[PDB]
């Protein structure tokens, strides 16, 4: 019809006859089409497929349908192709399942449905739901499970995972993070790990980590990566301060033999989530107390207006076991420097001999205890293997190591399942501050709101981050009330009013 | 039809209203809710002109609508060393 | 729009807009020069709406409007030129614009009509003035004034 | 006992808790946006903390930067001495 | 102060600034000190040292306008029979809110806008009221 109108109508009528030839032959069929539309999209009929969306985009209200129908079918085949997954490489699989549907899909957009924006915005949204998919009253698991991918991948590990092939995996990578939708818990946990990564030289790559690092500013703004960012460079910084130290101890006018190699890390308190929530007094021994009270005085003299906060878990050493006739050497921990002092002057010591020795509360003292009472340093001397009042304790004179670098600090490196809680409690409470300074201010500025549209004025801020959900941002207005912020208006309970 | 425009120093420059329409941001900040067509004050406030660079700029809009349609080799504007560079913020904060 | 995005210039600075507002632009001896011919006023529109730098400056720091007020033939084509005028007025082409021989494109115009249709295509523009007042006046308006304003002032 | 050698870490913060740089609103021990691009030309040492009387910090291109043209602090809009 | 480029928090002007935003598209009452005092406050961020946050000033308006087309949406669809009444008076409040919001947003129009694909405030807030509003309600709308 469009050849035939071509060579038998005046230019002005070439459209309207088209539309008249659409509107008797595909519009007045639509119910036709459109309920035949579901099934060729489960199928996947490329042939077909095309030819309805090239039939349906004259018709008005012809492509929504299709649209829709797209969107379902890539969420039913995301959920098919993730929910199936059962741990061993999961943090892996998830995101190569997300990848593989997000990329048979776009080419099935772009190659068959002329690569319309409107298909490809359906795909987001049904990525965006795939993704975020979590079990009825349960928890999301994908910003843990790509915080995890990007751990398990970024590790420094011998199973032939080469450099070249890292930084194009994760421009991949960053399509399925575009869609957690979540990104304040991601955020923490690839915080947490990265310092776990970091300070323990995990990292197979420092450029590798910088990229990942650009990449999460590239794709959620600066103030994402900017704890990150601290993190990367005080990493990277920390090398050349060390080497500064190393000249300033020999710059004094007295050469003062510290007697031990210094590599401190010193980091940014205000970036990094190290927090030391108890007291926890460390009886500093006498051949680290000089060191860390001239390096209280170096940065009292060279970085003016920086206090220090030393924590020391995670911090490590070595220390000359002499009396046991040099069995190799061995790796070891800060907290239990206090532990093994006081068996230097008497072989024997008990809870009253350690406790003068240490200083901080039982629950430090007890598994700092149990970290050397099941590796065998420390053997009990009566029969009550179990904790008790006196618990007498004594080195170990017959057991000797074997390995040439023992190392009892494994158990530092696994990201106990316990912590996580902890820090989904502590995004959490994160979150709910970032809640409450918002309605504090939606509210202050408006002075009036209604209970519906409150909620919705809220989420409009606080979609940069994460999805606030609408029971527990309810929770979150009783605070208010509670700090005397807000109350229920007079006239009806819907409207708010400042106080 | 008299708007008054205030500048920085409380200095009032009450100047015509076809006068004070040529700049495109006083006609907006007497357009939407800012009109009160009641004929009683048409005030403007600026908070950062300056009044020596708010007196040339009224005498800039009366200069304009006087040699707007003259093209015949109008007076040039005298604009002192001190007030250019000053009056150019203004006349952009201003537009025309 | 990508086209002009990838910013194309000719050896002599002449971009896009430049060359399409130019009857110097030349034209081959086949059956182009019977339907091709410049300047055009359809052509620079085109240009006008994908988003060409309608303020372009090449080196010897002519812009469009420079180019097109030297039109030949001002009277018989004078629609066209008419038209481009306009559309360079419509879309943000500076009438007070100083190349690098400090001319204004009413100093360039070598015509009455193209004189005439510029001076009524004008606004009496007091940021010229003040930017004419603190171009000749050596005022280092660096980092004193909005960005913007920074190459208004270098316009004049 | 003798310890050959000691790994160690501390948390560093200032006493005036600030964030980062209120011009270029990037971190103030973050790189600043001028210096941020070029890196080869830049030590990545150029960019040091500048303080003031009015207890505010700033990334030193940036503060030298916005005294070369006016005297007075971004935020606090009073004289800036630098302390 | 003065009209040199100093520079401001995006956060505070912006809260400053949705106060008379919001109650300029739904036609409340601002004060001529406020609706004289925004202009000042949109060429400050639109001018603002060291980088102008006029893209940024867009978007946050832009993000706006989409959460406030959305719920005058969701005011309108919820009314069963009387979709017709409220999106007049919807439309009838948006269309002077948004020739208000034009008239208030000139600097960042004129200065940032025609001098880059962008949409004018006037423009853009029309456009997405068609986007949100009537092309969802496309099939209801004219129904009844
Ligand atoms: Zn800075
Ligand atoms: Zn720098
Ligand atoms: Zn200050």
């Amino acid at each position: 019809e469009e050849i035939r109108c071509r060579k038998y109508l005046h230019p002005s009528s070439y459209t309207k006859v088209i539309h008249e030839c659409q509107q008797r032959m595909v519009a007045d069929h639509l119910q036709f089409l459109h309920a035949e539309c579901h099934n060729i999209i489960r199928q996947e009929k490329k042939n077909d497929m095309a030819n309805m969306y090239v039939l349906l985009r004259a018709v008005s209200t012809g492509l929504p349908h299709m649209i829709q129908e797209l969107q379902n079918h890539i969420h039913d085949e995301g959920l098919r192709a993730t929910s199936n997954l059962t741990q061993e490489n999961m943090p892996t699989l998830f995101v190569e399942s997300v990848l593989e549907v997000h990329g048979k899909f776009v080419q099935l957009i772009n190659t068959v449905l002329n690569g319309d924006q409107h298909f490809m915005s359906a795909l987001d949204k049904a990525l965006t739901s795939v993704v975020n998919y979590r079990e009825p009253k349960s928890v999301c698991k994908a910003p843990e499970l790509l915080a995890k991918y990007c751990d398990n991948l970024l590790k420094k590990s011998a199973k032939g995972m080469t450099e070249n092939e890292v930084e194009d995996r994760l421009t991949s990578f960053i399509t399925v993070f575009k869609y957690i939708d979540d990104k304040d818990v991601f955020q923490k946990f690839y915080a947490r790990m990265l310092a776990k990564r970091l300070i323990h030289g995990l990292s197979m790559s420092m450029d590798s980590e910088e990229a990942m690092i650009n990449k999460l500013k590239q794709a959620c703004g600066y103030e994402f990566t900017s704890k990150l960012h601290r993190m990367y460079t005080d990493m990277s910084v920390s090398a050349d301060l060390n080497n500064k130290f190393n000249n300033f101890i020999k710059n004094q006018d007295t050469v003062i033999d510290l007697g031990i190699s210094f590599q401190i890390y010193v980091l940014q308190a205000g970036a990094w989530p190290l927090t030391q929530a108890p007291s926890s007094t460390f009886a500093i021994p006498q051949e680290l107390e000089k060191s860390v009270q001239m390096f209280e005085l170096f940065y009292s003299q060279h970085f003016s207006g920086r206090k220090l906060t030393w924590l020391h878990y995670l911090c490590t050493g070595e220390v000359k076991m002499n009396y046991l006739g040099k069995p190799y050497v061995a790796m070891v921990t800060t907290y239990q420097m206090a532990v093994l002092l006081a068996f230097n002057n008497s072989e024997t010591v008990s809870y009253k001999e350690l406790q003068d020795s240490t200083q901080m509360n039982e629950k430090e003292l007890t598994k700092t205890i149990k970290s050397l009472l099941d590796v065998k340093m420390i053997n009990h001397d009566s029969e009550k293997e179990d904790i008790d009042a006196e618990s007498s304790f004594s080195l170990n004179m017959n057991f000797s190591s074997k390995r040439t670098k023992f190392k009892i600090t494994t158990s530092m490196q696994k990201d106990t399942p316990q912590e996580m809680e902890q820090t989904r409690s502590a995004v959490d409470e994160d979150r709910k501050m970032y809640l409450q300074a918002a309605i504090v201010r939606i509210m202050k500025a408006r002075k009036v709101l209604r209970h519906n549209a409150l909620i919705q004025e809220v989420i409009s801020q606080s979609r940069a981050r994460f999805n606030p959900s609408i029971s527990m941002i309810k929770k979150c207005i009783e605070v208010l009330i509670d700090k005397q912020y807000i109350e229920r208006s007079q006239a009806s309970a819907d409207e708010y009013s400042y106080v | 039809m008299y708007v008054k425009l205030i500048s920085s120093d409380g200095h009032e420059f009450i100047v015509k209203r076809e006068h004070a329409l040529t700049s495109g941001t006083i006609k907006a900040m007497l357009s939407g809710p800012g009109q009160f067509a009641e004929n009683e004050t048409n005030e403007v406030n600026f908070r950062e002109i300056p009044s020596h660079v708010l007196s040339k700029v009224c005498m800039y809009f009366t200069y304009k609508v006087r040699y707007t349609n003259s093209s015949t080799e109008i007076p040039e504007f005298p604009i002192a060393p001190e007030i250019a560079l000053e009056l150019l913020m203004a006349a952009n904060f201003l537009d025309c | 729009y990508n086209l002009i995005h990838l910013d194309p210039r000719t050896r002599e600075g002449f971009t896009l807009l430049h060359l399409a507002v130019n009857s110097n632009t030349p034209v081959d001896d086949f059956h182009t020069n019977d339907v091709c011919s410049f300047p055009n006023a359809l052509v620079t529109k085109l240009l006008l709406d994908c988003g060409a730098e309608v303020n372009a400056v090449d080196n010897e720091g002519n812009s469009a409007l420079h180019i097109i007020v030297q039109y030949n033939r001002p009277i018989s084509d004078f629609l066209t030129l008419h038209s481009i005028i306009i559309s360079l007025v419509e879309a943000g082409a500076h009438t007070d614009m100083t190349n690098k021989q400090n001319k204004t494109p009413l100093d360039k115009s070598t015509t009455g009509v193209s004189e005439i249709l510029l001076k009524t295509q004008m606004k009496m523009s007091l940021k010229c003035l003040a930017a004419r007042a603190v171009r000749a006046n050596d005022i280092n308006y660096q980092d004193q004034i909005p960005r913007t304003l920074e190459e208004f002032v270098g316009f004049h | 006992f003798e310890v050959k050698k000691w790994n160690a870490v501390a948390l560093w913060a200032w006493d005036i808790v600030v964030d980062n740089c209120a011009i270029c609103r990037n971190h103030i021990m973050d790189l600043c946006i001028e210096c941020q691009a070029n890196q080869a030309s830049a030590t990545s040492e150029e960019c040091t903390v500048a303080w003031g009387v009015c207890n505010h910090a700033f990334h030193f291109h940036c503060i030298s930067r916005w005294l070369k043209t006016r005297q007075v602090c971004p935020l606090d809009n009073r004289e800036w001495e630098f302390q | 102060t003065s009209l040199k480029p100093r520079v401001v928090d995006f956060d505070e002007t912006w809260n400053k600034l949705l106060t008379t935003i919001k109650a300029v598209v739904m036609l409340e009452y601002v004060e001529r000190a406020t609706w004289n005092d925004r202009f000042s406050d949109i060429y400050a961020l639109c001018v603002a040292y060291p980088e102008p946050l006029g893209e940024r000033l867009y978007t946050e308006t832009k993000i706006f306008l989409e959460n406030h087309v959305r719920h005058l949406h969701k005011r309108v669809l919820e009314s069963e029979e009387q979709v017709l009444v409220m999106y007049h008076r919807y439309w009838e409040e948006y269309s002077k809110g948004a020739d208000y919001m034009d008239c208030l947003y000139r600097y960042l129009n004129t200065q940032f806008i025609k001098k880059n694909p962008l949409m004018e405030i006037g423009e853009l807030a029309l456009d997405m009221w068609r986007k949100l509003m009537v092309e969802p309600l496309q099939a209801i709308l004219i129904r009844m």
